[PDB]
């Protein structure tokens, strides 16, 4: 007959035989990582090779469908996806080499152990050791040595790997119809077909950067009290009017400022939030807090887990010989089993992790009814972001007390708030500068503005410049620091923590006014009002059949990112870093070097 | 009473094989009693559309038709008068004016291995619709392209049949489901089943 129809039969067949594929495929990796064997890592192998290649040749056979016949603007997306994500357009030693170089990067990264100073008797590895020394260590020197050596031992390595990787995804992105490699990245964003909504792939860059321009003053009085806090801490070394040293940024790389709240804290007199002491008392275990979690959901009138889920999901550490990671995940293997992943303890820590899990459980069963193609979020925000207004949400006092852990007797003012405040703002806004420095970064050594030659001299001058960070130690091109962060030596994207950060505030805003909510934003609950929880709802049902304008639209009333929930919410504490920034000059300066 | 109409063999049979081929037996020449049905596990949907079910014993008609099939769950709504949809418009059709009750009940326990199930087939194309109680074993390649399949596979050439999958970790709404359908009629000859 017709195109149109011609595709939709291979699109039901695909369907069906995709679903038993993947749900073979992560029921096997399940079994892994519950169970760390060699059959298992065989059993993931030959299941990962077997989707895979089916994958292949589904997207070779349908190379036979032009795109331009198609009207239904759904069938067409489906088949976009299968193309884009299934065709590959590199020879086989080219495809071959990019694999070994990716392999090799992984293996290197995992791998890469550092030894204790001016000696080889012992020799360190990342996770167990050095974040701990960064986190906690008031060490100068020992910091020091471990940052420098640390990056050096990396970076040396991997600078000509990084080097040839560019070289062919470049090769590849031109291959394909895209620019660029940082063009195929910031493909995800564009929807076409559509009047009204349409968004072209250029105007991220110019967004994000108007975004960055108007969120600068929060971030600027933050780094000018941080560094007042850090010369209080440290005398000696830190500069008045100069960038902070990278080193005592509290971590490895400087992504998060959460390990510097003990040496800002505002008001230490106060009395602190936690409630580990009270579900200690109360003897809480993991069902408890997971059954509590369950019925906060449940309050807001979404539909709540199912007996498999329950049966099935592991919420403790197995101990004994039996070892699996304890990194908590969401798992969705389709097909309507839903687990849960995470070795718990008793803290508040993983009492709000329990919710932030299950937002994202809740949202991949929202769109259980889409096709297969379409059975993902609308893009690389919009999950994260509902993962963590959840989050945002269950850490409020009235909810505390409402459950019974915190003593009704509590009382909130000042300090309590400001503190609340300040370390959130540690936690959210250190970050933003960071991400959109790296994207920054990445996307003009993908386009080729920066050579390889200049490649370091650009990295620190933007450094100096945007973040007002400058490096302990001078580095010549040998270094490859930016390849010593996970997700540029592994491949992910970076801009979806810099989405996320405003989609989650938007998000809360419209919640909060939907439940008729009154005064100060931070001090907002959701529990009991079942509109919010019906519009929430209404959006997550959607998948990837809508454009996100028009999601965003629908819950929002805007088709656009914007800054002013963000600025709103964090308003009382801007105020307050105003009138304690009187006599501090505010600015760094970038000619200041601490290495004289 | 002596000639009881026995349904423990059209139910616990241990094998209903799959829809696309639904068996069907005759029920005539005995007294029969309904009781019987009630004495299993409880049941995901009793619906009876033509007679109360408290009035099934004191009514009485000139045969009574068994048909039996196995699908997932949440095809189970579709079988039903006037319902639309892949399992009811190409692999079993019911009338407008049916006269029955559908009977359908779980069993995951019985129907499934961690391994896998195939040997549950249902119909995906069909050149036209089904008219009510019809029966179709027929396998064809579905030819979808203007150039002639010439009976081989490929290029929008497709089998027809395709198996349905059972583990015991799916979740409810894709778990197998035993189906039973009873049907009631009239014509011009001596009822003589019931008691
Ligand atoms: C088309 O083909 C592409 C492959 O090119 C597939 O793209 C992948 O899509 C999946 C699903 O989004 C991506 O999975 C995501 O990976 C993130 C990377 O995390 C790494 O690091 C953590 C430790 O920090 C490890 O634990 C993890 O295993 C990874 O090594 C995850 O962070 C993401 O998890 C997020 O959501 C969960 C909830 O589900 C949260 O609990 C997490 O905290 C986190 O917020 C997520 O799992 C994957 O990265 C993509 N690949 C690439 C290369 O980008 C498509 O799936 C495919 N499309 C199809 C088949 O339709
Ligand atoms: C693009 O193609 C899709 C796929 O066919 C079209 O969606 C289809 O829309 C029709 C009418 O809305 C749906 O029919 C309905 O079927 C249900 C049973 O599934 C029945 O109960 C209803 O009474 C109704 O008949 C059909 O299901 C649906 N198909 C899918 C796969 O969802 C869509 O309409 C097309 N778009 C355009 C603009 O033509
Ligand atoms: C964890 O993995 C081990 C090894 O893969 C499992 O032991 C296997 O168990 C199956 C069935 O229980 C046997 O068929 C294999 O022969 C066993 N292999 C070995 C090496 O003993 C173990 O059962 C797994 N644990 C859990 C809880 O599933
Ligand atoms: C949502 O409703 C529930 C029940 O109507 C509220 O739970 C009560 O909260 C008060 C504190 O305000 C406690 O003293 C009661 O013991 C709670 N009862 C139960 C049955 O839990 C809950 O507070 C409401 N949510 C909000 C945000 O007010
Ligand atoms: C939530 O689970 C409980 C059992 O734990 C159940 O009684 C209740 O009906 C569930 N919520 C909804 C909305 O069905
Ligand atoms: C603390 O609250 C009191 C309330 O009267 C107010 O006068 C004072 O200015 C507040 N201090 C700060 C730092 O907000
Ligand atoms: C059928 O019934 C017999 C006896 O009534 C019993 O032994 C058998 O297990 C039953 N099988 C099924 C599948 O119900």
């Amino acid at each position: 007959s017709t195109i149109e129809e011609q595709a939709k039969t291979f699109l039901d067949k695909f369907n069906h035989e995709a679903e038993d594929l993947f749900y073979q495929s992560s029921l096997a990796s399940w079994n892994y990582n519950t169970n760390i064997t060699e059959e298992n890592v065989q059993n993931m192998n030959n299941a990962g090779d077997k989707w895979s290649a089916f994958l292949k040749e589904q997207s070779t056979l349908a190379q036979m469908y032009p795109l331009q016949e198609i009207q239904n603007l759904t069938v067409k997306l489906q088949l976009q996806a299968l193309q884009q994500n299934g065709s590959s357009v590199l020879s086989e030693d080219k495809s071959k080499r990019l694999n070994t170089i990716l392999n090799t990067m992984s293996t290197i990264y995992s791998t890469g152990k550092v030894c204790n100073p001016d000696n080889p008797q012992e020799c360190l590895l990342l996770e167990p050791g050095l974040n701990e020394i960064m986190a906690n260590s008031l060490d100068y020197n020992e910091r020091l040595w471990a940052w420098e050596s640390w990056r050096s031992e990396v970076g040396k390595q991997l600078r000509p790997l990084y080097e040839e990787y560019v070289v062919l995804k470049n090769e590849m992105a031109r291959a394909n119809h895209y620019e660029d490699y940082g063009d195929y990245w910031r493909g995800d964003y564009e929807v076409n077909g559509v009047d009204g909504y349409d968004y072209s792939r250029g105007q991220l860059i110019e967004d994000v950067e108007h975004t960055f321009e108007e969120i600068k003053p929060l971030y600027e009085h933050l780094h000018a009290y941080v560094r007042a806090k850090l010369m209080n801490a440290y005398p000696s070394y830190i500069s008045p009017i100069g960038c902070l040293p990278a080193h005592l940024l509290g971590d490895m790389w400087g992504r998060f400022w959460t390990n510097l709240y003990s040496l800002t804290v505002p008001f230490g007199q106060k009395p602190n939030i936690d409630v580990t002491d009270a579900m200690v008392d109360q003897a809480w275990d993991a069902q408890r807090i997971f059954k509590e979690a369950e019925k906060f959901f449940v309050s807001v009138g979404l539909p709540n887990m199912t007996q498999g889920f329950w049966e099935n999901s592991m919420l403790t550490d197995p101990g004994n010989v039996q070892k699996a990671v304890c990194h908590p995940t969401a798992w969705d293997l389709g097909k309507g089993d839903f687990r849960i992943l995470m070795c718990t303890k008793v803290t508040m820590d993983d009492f709000l992790t329990a919710h932030h899990e299950m937002g994202h459980i809740q949202y991949d069963m929202a769109y259980a009814a889409q096709p297969f193609l379409l059975r993902n979020g609308a893009n690389e925000g919009f999950h994260e972001a509902v993962g963590e207004i959840m989050s945002l949400s269950a850490a409020t006092p009235k909810h505390l007390k409402s459950i019974g852990l915190l003593s009704p007797d509590f009382q909130e003012d000042n300090e309590t708030e400001i503190n609340f405040l300040l370390k959130q703002a540690l936690t959210i806004v250190g970050t933003l500068p960071f991400t959109y420095m790296l994207e920054k970064w990445r996307w003009m050594v993908f386009k080729g503005e920066i050579p390889k030659d200049q490649w370091m001299k650009k990295w620190w001058e933007m450094k100096r410049e945007i973040v007002g960070v400058v490096e302990p130690v001078p580095h010549d091109e040998t270094y490859c620091d930016p390849a010593s962060l996970f997700h540029v030596s592994n491949d992910y994207s970076f801009i979806r923590y810099y989405t996320r950060t405003l989609y989650q505030f938007q998000f809360q805003e419209a919640l909060c006014q939907a439940a008729k909510h009154e005064g100060p934003l931070h001090k907002c609950d959701i529990s009991n009002s079942t509109e919010a929880g019906q519009k929430l709802f209404n959006m997550l049902r959607l998948g990837k059949s809508e454009p996100w304008t028009l999601a965003l639209e629908n819950v929002v009333g805007a088709k656009n990112m914007n800054v002013r929930p963000l600025l709103n919410y964090f308003e009382p504490l801007f105020t307050w870093l105003k009138d304690q920034n009187k006599n501090s000059f505010v600015g760094w300066s970038t000619d200041w070097s601490p290495y004289a | 009473i002596t000639n009881l109409c026995p349904f423990h063999e059209v139910f616990n049979a241990t094998t209903f094989a799959s829809v696309y081929a639904w068996n069907r037996k005759r029920i005539s020449n005995c007294v029969a009693d309904y009781s019987v049905i009630y004495n299993f596990a409880p049941f995901f949907a009793f619906k009876c559309y033509g007679v109360s079910p408290t009035k099934l014993n004191d009514l009485c008609f000139t045969n009574v038709y068994a048909d039996s099939f196995v699908i997932r769950g949440n095809e189970v709504s579709q079988i039903a008068p006037g319902q639309t949809g892949n399992i009811a418009d190409y692999n079993y059709k019911l009338p407008d004016d049916f006269t029955g009750c559908v009977i359908a009940w779980n069993s995951n326990k019985l129907d499934s291995k961690p391994s896998g199930n195939y040997n549950y087939l249902y119909r995906l194309f069909r050149k036209s619709k089904l008219k009510p109680f019809e029966r179709d074993i027929s396998t064809e390649i579905y030819q979808a392209g203007n150039k002639p399949c010439n009976g081989v596979a490929g290029s929008n050439c497709y089998s027809p049949l395709q198996s349905y999958g059972f583990r015991p970790t799916y979740g409810v709404g894709h778990q197998p489901y035993r189906v039973v359908v009873l049907s009631f009629e009239l014509l011009h000859a001596p009822a003589t089943v019931c008691g």
